[PDB]
RNA sequence: UUUCUUGCCGGAGGUAGAGCUACUGGAUGGCCGAUGGGCCCCACAGGGUUACUGACGUCAGCCAAACUCCGAAUGCCGGU
RNA sequence: GCCCCUAAGCGUGUGCUAAGUGGAAAAGGAUGUGCAGUCGCGAAGACAACCAGGAGGUUGGCUUAGAAGCAGCCACCCUUGAAAGAGUGCGUAAUAGCUCACUGGUCAAGUGAUUGUGCGCCGAUAAUGUAGCGGGGCUCAAGCACACCGCCGAAGCCGC
RNA sequence: ACCUCGAUGUCGGCUCGUCGCAUCCUGGGGCUGGAGCAGGUCCCAAGGGUUGGGCUGUUCGCCCAUUAAAGCGGCACGCG
């Protein structure tokens, strides 16, 4: 499992404040902050279209290499802020990472397969925490369900993982649950 | 018909209806859900009507979640009465909702049927609404 | 646009004269005049074809190009060969007959109904149950055909009335 | 009725800037 | 169908033609499923009966010298490969065509040259 | 000829058109005919 | 000039907001659930070998003028 | 505020409006129109249109008088393939037929969807006389949006 | 409770009008679970007409004989 960095251009902010941030967002640049173990916080700007394209292409957790006035830095998108209604990228958090580091990254999980007629699939947990080096973080994790019946509680620890990844979350977590199909009587009874 | 078992205080002011919802603005119980846009006081009977409308069309499979509960009361005084002489009595219960709040959540295999049921539900509410999914 | 792109062929036995925007065609069956839309210009290809061109690519020009092309094609075809339309009758005791330039019907009313023949159109009947209408102008032929058809109200039970050759009318049965 | 709606919508003129006495 | 699928079909017919001795071209229009299945069963003993696309066979014909059959691909075309012997399948298709009256043989290929319908009939008779 | 604020293609054969600023739907079945107003 | 305005400095609050394993209440869906703090033989010993209850726990998503682990701009007193 | 009533611009440049919107309004409905961003397909022949094939166990099981693809429930299996879906319907008590879904042969490049936005349409309806631009009138804007140049305008300020 | 208490006189009935259409008849159409007479529903339309009696002061309402019909409302619940 290997991944390649994505290149983007960033500029040093001239002014800081709510007015400046609003003006930049209106213009079409999303403000962001770069901080890490280097003890040297920096706050920059990115191109909204390019950033959105990169996120769409390579998921939420992507390795980014930045061109800061001719200097190259390796950064990871730690967290994002999204407006609940307009659905924009209000702000971004970037963490400096060098090759050969252990990081805690949350990765989404997907469920695919076929179910028996009396089986209904439910997903209690959508994300898990895994520890791996920067360049081998998976973009998606899949779990297969085929011909299960009755109680088939899928445990988080039971998920198959690649090499070089540690399951930070305890094995006690439950991710996917399978229960008998509902009925009209139960549906009517519930909610009254 | 959802009502609270008991409340510490039985008569209260009008709930505040300003601002944008902060919590519960993301949908994670199933696959599809509803989010509001306007401000209004959703009633218990409206909630019941929406739930019945969804269920009667979904029929066998799936299940529905409700993320709100009409616990805050409202009062009405007897008609044909002058003003004053004290406050009225509680009549119907409402739930405060703000833009971004997620109301209902449904999980079902078929996207077409799910969206049809959600639209049937939306048509019964007093405010505009939009269908949203689990993925970002 | 797509329909109007193809130039309209001109048969040898057709005489075409162009005077600015007015257009006239002389042929064996007669002559007719025409007026073209101002925004669109028409040109005569030297190889015996009609060329219609549009200056722009907006809504009005796009709409008018095909209309003008089809109208010119219809005009040339009509002046060349002509146009005809024939009908047929159904029911019991329904008859048609010809008297000079006029035509008389018998639809079962207390009185007989007459139809007046306008200019440039002639009626022809071969059988008491079937007749035909002939003319040169397609629009006029269609108008008179519609007027003839509208004489009797629709009947979805017994199908009594008049209609075109292969026209199929929806029918339903009243059990009572 | 018609009369009441007319006045309150007449406050949206350019000069009054949106505020008019007695609504 | 995808580009990979079309390429796979081209390669499939290319190798089928390479492994086959000769082939004939016929029209499958106006034939019912029952008689089509009957013909397939009759011809399955020695040869194979399938349907080929005009452009697809045109492209697959570039490898060999059968490019002269390009002019014969106008309209519907059903391709048959004679893996075993030559005359059995030709006579079978001729008898089926004359019995049905709804099938017309466009031509065939053998000896590295295309031949007209009269020559196809003569070789089938031989 | 139904007259309602909302007009929809009831069956898979209806076609929606526009005439003189009024949106009406026509179809082979007479029942399926209505207009806005 | 002790009045008022501006800059600077020292001052105590409990709103808006937000939060809940931080207290009192309302409350959405899951998990084992001993022990219903309890019921097929009542054995003094297998389970809802049976659709319950499931406490306490734990997974997550919420609400309150008479809830506050938190908490501002204006406002007010004093000094220059 | 600057077409006339009336003092001053039937001002300059770039775009939108076909509804007198401008000069009344909601849930909701819709092939009106301009801009920005998408995925699928398209020279290996896209979409529509105009000829052929659209089948065999098969009437799949329960249900019913009845159930054959089309009151209802379970799989929603499979052979032949180019394609057959336990089939979206308007068809008969039940069969039988018109068909259709994907696809073949002829023409030749646009064809669909949601995504966000500027303007618009329907929803529209009370009583003495148009009467919801102040009047005449205006889409050859005298309407709307973004920039630029001027003027008229009080007992406000300046001048004696 | 905003004008009228140094005054805005009142419920029905009689006489006399005028206006709106959310139409009772007369006039023109669409769809029908429209065979025809006769019916149900929607669309356009305000030129004309819309009776006489028994009962209560009535409004309202029941009833007796007719016609095409015996419409709903506004004008200080029209009009001393
Ligand atoms: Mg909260
Ligand atoms: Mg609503
Ligand atoms: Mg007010
Ligand atoms: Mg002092
Ligand atoms: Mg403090
Ligand atoms: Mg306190
Ligand atoms: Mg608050
Ligand atoms: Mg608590
Ligand atoms: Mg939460
Ligand atoms: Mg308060
Ligand atoms: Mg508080
Ligand atoms: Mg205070
Ligand atoms: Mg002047
Ligand atoms: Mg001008
Ligand atoms: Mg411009
Ligand atoms: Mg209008
Ligand atoms: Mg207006
Ligand atoms: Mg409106
Ligand atoms: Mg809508
Ligand atoms: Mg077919
Ligand atoms: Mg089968
Ligand atoms: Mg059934
Ligand atoms: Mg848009
Ligand atoms: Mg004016
Ligand atoms: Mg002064
Ligand atoms: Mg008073
Ligand atoms: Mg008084
Ligand atoms: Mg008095
Ligand atoms: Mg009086
Ligand atoms: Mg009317
Ligand atoms: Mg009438
Ligand atoms: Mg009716
Ligand atoms: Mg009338
Ligand atoms: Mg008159
Ligand atoms: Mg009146
Ligand atoms: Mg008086
Ligand atoms: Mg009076
Ligand atoms: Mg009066
Ligand atoms: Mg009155
Ligand atoms: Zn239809």
């Amino acid at each position: 499992t290997a991944n390649i960095p994505n290149k983007l251009t960033a500029n040093v902010r001239t002014r800081t404040g709510k007015g400046a941030s609003r003006q930049a967002r209106r213009d079409g640049k999303v403000p962001a902050v770069l901080y890490g173990h280097g003890t040297d916080p920096q706050h920059l700007e990115l191109n909204a279209r390019d950033f959105a394209a990169v996120l769409r292409s390579h998921g939420t957790n992507a390795i980014l290499t930045l061109d800061i006035e001719g200097t190259e830095q390796l950064a990871l998108t730690k967290a994002l802020d999204v407006h609940p209604i307009r659905r924009n990228i209000q702000h971004a958090d970037l963490l400096v990472v060098q090759r050969g580091e252990k990081v805690t990254v949350e990765v989404t999980v997907l469920v695919e397969g076929d179910a028996t007629p009396g089986t209904l699939v439910t997903q209690d947990a959508n994300t898990i925490e895994i520890e791996a080096e920067a360049l081998s973080i998976p973009e998606q994790l899949t779990v297969s369900v085929e011909g299960v019946e009755a109680g088939t509680q899928i445990t988080a620890g039971q998920i198959s993982l690649p090499e070089g990844v540690n399951l930070i979350s305890d094995p006690e977590l439950l991710v996917v649950n399978v229960v008998e199909a509902p009925s009209a009587e139960a549906l009517e009874e519930e909610g009254a | 018909m959802l009502i609270p078992r008991k409340v510490k205080h039985r008569k209260q002011h009008h709930p505040e209806q300003r601002g944008i919802a902060s919590g519960g603005t993301s949908v994670s119980f199933g696959d599809y859900g509803i989010q509001a846009l306007e401000h209004a006081y959703i009633t218990n009977r409206q909630i019941e009507s929406a739930r019945i409308a969804i269920n009667r069309h979904i029929k066998r499979g799936g299940k529905v979640w409700i993320n709100i509960f009409p616990d805050r009361p409202l009062t009405k005084k007897p008609a044909e009465t002058r003003m004053g002489s004290g406050k009225g009595s509680p009549e119907w219960w409402v739930a405060n909702v703000k833009p971004g709040r997620v109301l209902f959540e449904l999980s079902y295999p078929d996207e077409k049927t799910a969206r049809d049921a959600l639209t049937r539900a939306i048509h019964k509410l007093p405010i505009k609404a939009r269908i949203v999914t689990r993925e970002e | 646009s797509r329909i109007g792109k193809q130039p309209v062929p001109v048969p040898s036995g057709v005489d075409v004269t162009i005077n600015g925007q007015n257009l006239s065609v002389k042929g064996p069956k007669g002559t007719l005049t025409l007026d073209v839309a101002e925004p669109i210009s028409v040109s005569r290809a030297e190889d015996g074809a009609i060329v219609v061109t549009r200056p722009d690519d907006e809504r009005r020009s796009r709409s008018l190009h095909g209309l003008s092309r089809t109208l010119i094609a219809n005009l040339v075809t009509g002046v060349t060969e002509g146009y005809t339309q024939k009908m047929e009758i159904f029911g019991v005791g329904y008859r048609v007959q010809l008297k000079g330039q006029n035509l008389e019907f018998a639809l079962g009313y207390s009185h007989p109904v007459l139809i007046e023949a306008p200019e440039g159109i002639t009626f022809a009947v071969e059988s008491p149950t079937k007749f035909s209408v002939s003319g040169i102008d397609k629009q006029k032929v269609g108008q008179i055909s519609a007027v003839i058809r509208r004489l009797r109200r629709p009947d979805p039970y017994k199908g009594k009335g008049v209609r075109y050759e292969g026209e199929q009318i929806r029918r339903k049965v009243g059990k009572t | 009725a018609k009369r009441g709606r007319k006045k309150r919508d007449r406050k949206h003129s350019k000069a009054n800037h949106g505020k008019r006495p007695n609504a | 169908m995808a580009k990979a699928d079309k390429a796979t079909a081209v390669a499939d017919i290319a190798e089928q033609f390479k492994a086959s001795t000769a082939t004939v071209v016929t029209e499958y229009r106006g034939l019912t499923v029952a008689n089509l299945a009957e013909l397939r069963r009759a011809l399955g003993d020695s040869a194979t009966y399938t349907v080929a696309k005009n452009t697809l066979v045109k492209r697959a014909a570039s490898e060999a010298g059968i490019e002269g059959l390009d002019e014969l691909f106008a309209g519907p075309t059903a391709i048959a490969f004679v893996k075993g012997e030559a005359v059995d399948a030709a006579k079978a298709i001729k008898k089926f065509a004359k019995d049905n009256k709804a099938l017309v043989i466009k031509g065939g290929y053998m000896d590295g040259k295309a031949l007209s319908v009269a020559d196809v009939e003569k070789i089938a008779d031989l | 000829m139904k007259v309602n604020p909302s007009v929809k293609p009831i069956c898979d054969k209806c076609r929606v058109i526009r005439r003189h600023g009024r949106v009406m739907v026509i179809c082979s079945d007479p029942r399926h005919k209505q207009r806005q107003g």
